């Protein structure tokens, strides 16, 4: 329960001020008939307008503080999610993560805000009502403070039941969200197969799983509401039974037990409401179980280094690199990789489907850590470089490039520290060949591209991706199946970029493609099959050495 | 308006129990102070076995009567709105799947999931904390209006105009700020979806700090709207109480018309001061429900949005020849009109031969394939399948006979068998293994654990690009279609596999339309169509 108090510690100054106003309002509402002032009587007018100002002031501070707490908590959860490793984002889908961040944080904050106000109101009300109990009748205040802990036994035992039902409900809410977003993201494919009823049945399966638990949270509340109001009746009646005996057998204080009766009933009323909070506290613990697991989870990735050299060259060395995917170990995707990249030289990686060419590209971008030998960049390992500096020097395209839903000038310049200059954007688009069709758009670079690039053609989404990677002046360039469906002007621009550009000596390029025209001109060709390098050398040497590469090129 | 009444209508049997458990609940709690006064006033002198014990016994039964019926109220209220919220969410999602393909272009996926999640809870959590207050307040004002009243009700005349214009201007302001709160939440939810779904692009550039900062700006805009909503409500409550003091003093200003005595006037002053500040709860709570229901009209507009699709088909032949004819088709996309994409295409497809459609990027080849699958309606001319319009065929019949493979396929999360047999109500493993052999997908299937029942991540994230394409070809081939459309099918595959799969017409009774980027890709097609800038040569 103490884990929930971590998020409230940032606003202890404002909460303490609200606590002082709570005490003043509670004291004034109790010692009000004690004075009664001892145009005939404007006493009620000044009393009400004073009790309304303090109510408005106290509500303003509490609402502002609760707004600041909720906004701060949601930001910290999303920050801790994005800090985790790449394998974490594969075990949990995007539907689950959105539900934990957006739904669970709002549910926990709403439950905490509505309960903290009336808990502090009735704690100081019960404490101030108890202070007027010790002097009204001393002998009857000890019997009601030893029977009071007997009522806490049942909520303590059944408290675990509430949070066990809550973790299953939040799990079912997240699973239904994942079904909805996955269907809506791929609507043209769903309609093309006429599978609207299949998605409806999948959504209805999750909703009926919610219903079989939400009945159990309705019977539980009805049972709890009985036992939290019968114990209150047993406390208030049992005082009268002992009180009746003291009148006729004990002292002659029957005129003093009269003032105890009214205060006992109001004290009982404060206890029952204060006892109706504990099931809601355990409900809030169950709702926030998952997001509190994300917050303190240590990522299984090495931390960012501190080295940031001014002058760097693209000398990448592989030294017996073997990698197996973390979600399925002991199946070596790579085996004994050993090759070097040098500046000004283009290396072409070719092979059948499923060889592991895209796995090598993922390793070179520090997405995964190899389980074998070292992977050195300029003589130093990849985790020793700063996070924002390593990904500036090393840039890639990807097999299926992704474009975000904003303007193209904000898409080519994505990720850049600072904000690149406009001419820069046009310079990269001209170099990548995308400037031919950008100028054909009515608004130019201001055309907000829709989600998943629906308004963009086939080869256009790879021309923007090529321009995005080239705008940061990378030291190592990776082309992952980008030059397969490019236009004639873009293909000529790629050939000039790879083999005829003046800045060719500045960077080292790793080329992964099936286009034999670009492969035949590469300085080094590596054949990858089964996770190991089969043959290596130039295009002429591979033809002369005969074998695997010869059979692939001579298939047509 | 009246939609929520019909919506919760199949919950009336549980509802009518709630007002049943409420009437005898408030009845019990109003009579408890009477028997409480019965016990206390006899502590000056009491008899041990006499009605003092009966007073305690009578008081405890009415504690039993009120508390038991109160627990059943909350249990009925807590369950019945789980039923309302889950029914709203199902009707919204079912009606969201019938919309046209252009509707999903205008709205983002994160925004749609936000209203499906956040807005349905708001539209169901309105009365719970207040319907107990509403009818209890209705009971008390009924009970209290049964003393000295020569002109007591005069106060009844002054209690009708509670500055209704001030209530109307507050109601407009409250529904206004509740609308911007929902919009700002939806904008923040889209930020989370964009950053999390495309993580590999975000991590590749080291731009995690940008996505965190964008969410922090979105959270601050929501927070300023939350504080504004709370501020005007607290400002309105303070203003309302000041007027309650004003009308109370003004009514008592005429309190000396006869000075019936002083004691009679002061007897009802406490109860009058009560209902003066207790009838304001009625106008506040009723105004809240009216504004809160109308503050979630974006959900109700989605549930009753009529798509611009044509009338549903009813034709279903038992034997389809497979002839496709385009007759002067002119098409322009509905979200971006006044710019034609296709202009006067005219060709015919025959089942015995293979037709190749070639052209540069941005020419409209995939628009032809999308129009052929009845995904869009041409703005001029028509497309005919077997001498009939393609929109007259049944939705579940046409898409089972005419299948296609997209440029980049998307595979839903689940087993490989579920992806291969997607869209089919039943498919034996004999058919699935037969189709996997045709697409040469059985080579890598055996390497995985559990065989064909292994998991595949979202959008096929746990597969290679070449292996994803082979599953898409096997998915289309398992339906046994009559017209097959191949839109850049053999690109991601290697040289060896794409040469093996080049005939596509071994049976010879299927219409095959192969779409290629270059003319050199296709060499065995009987009819070759060259499509330039959206106009056939
Ligand atoms: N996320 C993943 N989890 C588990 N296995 C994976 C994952 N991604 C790929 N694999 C497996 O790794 C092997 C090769 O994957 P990879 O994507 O690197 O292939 P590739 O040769 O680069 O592909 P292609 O040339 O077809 O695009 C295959 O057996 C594939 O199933
Ligand atoms: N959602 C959309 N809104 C507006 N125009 C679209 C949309 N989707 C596609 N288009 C237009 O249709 C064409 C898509 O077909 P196209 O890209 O030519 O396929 P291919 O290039 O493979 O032949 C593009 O020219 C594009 O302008
Ligand atoms: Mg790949
Ligand atoms: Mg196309």
């Amino acid at each position: 329960v103490r884990r929930l108090l971590g998020c409230l510690g940032s606003e202890t100054r404002r909460l303490s001020l609200f606590l002082v106003l709570v005490v003043l309002s509670s004291l004034g509402e109790m010692a009000i008939p004690f004075f009664t002032g001892r145009r005939n009587l404007t006493l009620m007018s000044i009393l009400t307008i004073a009790s309304a100002v303090l109510e408005f002031v106290g509500d303003g501070i509490y609402n502002n503080t609760m707004g600041h707490v909720h906004s701060h908590l949601q930001g910290e959860v999303f920050g801790a999610v994005l800090r985790q490793e790449t394998e974490f984002f594969q075990q949990n889908q995007t539907g689950n993560i959105m539900s934990r961040v957006t739904e669970d944080t709002s549910t926990l904050s709403d439950s905490l805000s509505e309960n903290l106000s009336l808990f502090l109101w009735y704690l100081v009300r019960g404490l101030c009502l108890l202070g007027i109990m010790l002097w009204g009748s001393v002998s009857l205040t000890m019997v009601t403070l030893i029977t009071l802990p007997l009522l806490f036994l049942l909520p303590k035992k059944v408290g675990k039941w509430y949070q066990l039902l809550e973790v299953q409900v939040r799990e079912s809410l997240a699973k239904s969200s994942q079904v909805a977003i996955e269907a809506l993201s791929a609507m043209p494919t769903v309609r093309s197969f006429a599978n609207e009823e299949g998605e409806a049945q999948k959504f209805r399966e999750k909703l009926q799983e919610i219903k079989t638990l939400n009945q159990k949270e309705a019977v539980a509340y009805a049972v709890n509401s009985w036992t939290t109001s019968i114990s209150g009746m047993l406390l208030k009646v049992g005082i009268l039974y002992i009180g009746g005996q003291l009148v006729t057998s004990g002292a002659v204080s029957s005129g003093n037990l009269v003032t105890f009766v009214l205060y006992q009933m109001q004290f009982t009323q404060a206890v029952e409401v204060l006892l109706s909070i504990y099931p809601r506290v355990q409900k809030a613990v169950g709702s926030s179980e998952k997001i509190f697991e994300y917050l303190d989870r240590t990522p299984r990735c090495p931390p960012s280094g501190l080295l940031t050299p001014l002058h760097l060259e693209g000398l990448v060395q592989f030294q017996d690199v073997s990698f197996a995917y973390p979600n399925r170990p002991d199946v070596l995707v790579l085996q004994g990789l050993t090759f070097t990249l040098r500046p000004g030289e283009v290396t072409a990686l070719v092979g059948p489907n499923g060889s592991g060419k895209s796995t090598v590209a993922a390793l070179l971008q520090n997405l995964y850590q190899p389980t074998g030998g070292q992977l050195l960049l300029d003589g130093k390992p990849l985790p020793q470089y700063e996070h924002r500096y390593l990904h500036r020097q090393v840039a890639a395209v990807g097999q299926e490039p992704q474009v975000f839903g904003r303007s193209l000038q904000e898409n080519i310049a994505y990720g850049l520290t600072q904000k690149p200059t406009m001419e820069e954007i046009t310079a990269a688009a001209v170099k990548s060949g995308a400037h031919s069709f950008i100028s054909g758009l009515p608004q130019g670079y201001d055309t907000e591209v829709d989600e998943a690039g629906s308004q963009l053609s086939g080869g256009q989404r790879q021309a923007v991706a090529l321009a995005r990677a080239l705008i940061r002046k990378p030291c190592v360039l990776i082309l992952d199946d980008a030059t397969s469906a490019l236009d004639a002007n873009s293909q000529l621009q790629v050939e000039q970029l790879l083999y005829e550009s003046p800045e060719r000596y500045s960077r080292s390029v790793l080329l992964i493609t099936q286009h034999l025209s670009l492969v035949e001109q590469a300085d080094h060709i590596l054949f990858l099959e089964g996770g190991a390098i089969r043959e290596g050398g130039t295009h002429q040497q591979l033809m002369e050495k005969k074998g695997c590469y010869w059979a692939m090129v001579q298939a047509p | 308006m009246w939609r929520l009444l019909k919506l919760s209508r199949p919950d009336l049997p549980l509802l009518v129990a709630a007002f049943f458990f409420l009437v005898l609940a408030v009845l019990g709690e109003t009579l408890i102070p009477h028997y409480s006064g019965r016990v206390i006033d006899i502590l000056g002198g009491d008899f041990d076995p006499h009605a003092f014990a009966s007073a305690i016994f009578f008081m405890c039964l009415f504690s039993f009567g009120s508390s038991l019926s109160a627990g059943c109220r909350g249990g009925c209220f807590t369950y019945t709105m789980s039923r309302i919220n889950l029914r709203i969410r199902e009707q919204l999602f079912s009606s969201l799947l019938r919309q046209d393909l252009g509707f999903f272009q205008e709205t983002k996926t994160g925004e749609l999931n936000s209203r499906l999640s956040s807005d349905t809870t708001l539209m169901s959590n309105w009365l719970p904390l207040n319907a107990n207050v509403l009818l209890r307040s209705l009971v008390k004002v009924v009970g209290l209006y049964g003393s000295i009243s020569p002109r007591l009700t005069l106060l009844s005349l002054l209690h009708m105009p509670f500055t209704i214009a001030a209530e109307k201007v507050y109601n407009t302001r409250h529904q206004e700020v509740l609308r911007e709160i929902q919009d700002a939440v939806a904008r923040a939810g889209q930020v989370v979806r964009e950053a999390v779904g495309g993580l590999q692009t975000v991590r590749s550039f080291g731009a995690e700090e940008h996505e965190v900062c964008r969410y922090k700006e979105a959270l601050e805009q929501c927070r300023q709207l939350y504080w504004r909503r709370d501020l005007e409500r607290a400002l309105y409550l303070l203003v309302r109480r000041v007027l309650h003091l004003g009308v109370q003093m003004l009514m008592l200003s005429c309190g000396l018309q006869q000075m019936l005595t002083q004691g009679s006037l002061l007897s009802f002053m406490i109860y009058q001061e009560s209902v003066g500040s207790y009838v304001q709860t009625l106008v506040y709570i009723y105004g809240d429900m009216l504004s809160n229901v109308g503050a979630a009209e974006k959900v109700f507009s989605y549930m009753d949005r009529q798509p611009n699709l044509p009338s549903p088909g009813t034709l279903a032949p038992t034997t389809l020849q497979g002839v496709v004819k385009f007759q002067d088709v002119s098409f322009a996309y509905p979200n971006r009109p006044d710019r034609p994409v296709l202009k006067g295409l005219t060709f015919t497809l025959r089942p015995g031969e293979v037709t190749a459609l070639v052209g540069p990027n941005g020419s409209g080849k995939s628009t032809v394939a999308a129009l052929l699958q009845n995904l869009y309606q041409p703005t001029g001319g028509q497309v005919l399948l077997d001498e009939k319009p393609i929109s007259q065929y049944e939705h579940c019949y046409l898409h089972s006979q005419v299948v296609s493979v997209g440029q980049e396929p998307v595979l839903f999360s689940g087993s490989v068998r579920n992806n291969i047999a997607y869209g089919l109500q039943s498919c034996e493993d004999d058919k699935v293994m037969a189709a996997a052999q045709a697409a040469h997908a059985d080579d890598f299937i055996q390497e995985m654990e559990h065989g064909i029942y292994t998991d595949v991540g979202e959008k096929g994230s746990q597969l290679a690009a070449g292996q994803k394409q082979r599953l898409a070809i096997a998915r289309a081939l398992v339906r046994d279609p009559r017209v097959l459309i191949l839109d850049e099918a053999t690109s991601a595959l290697d040289v060896q596999c794409e040469q093996a799969l080049q005939d596509w017409n071994s049976r010879g009774d299927r219409t095959v339309l192969v779409i290629a980027h270059r003319l050199q890709t296709v060499q065995r097609a009987h009819q070759i169509l060259v499509l330039q800038e959206g106009k056939l040569q």
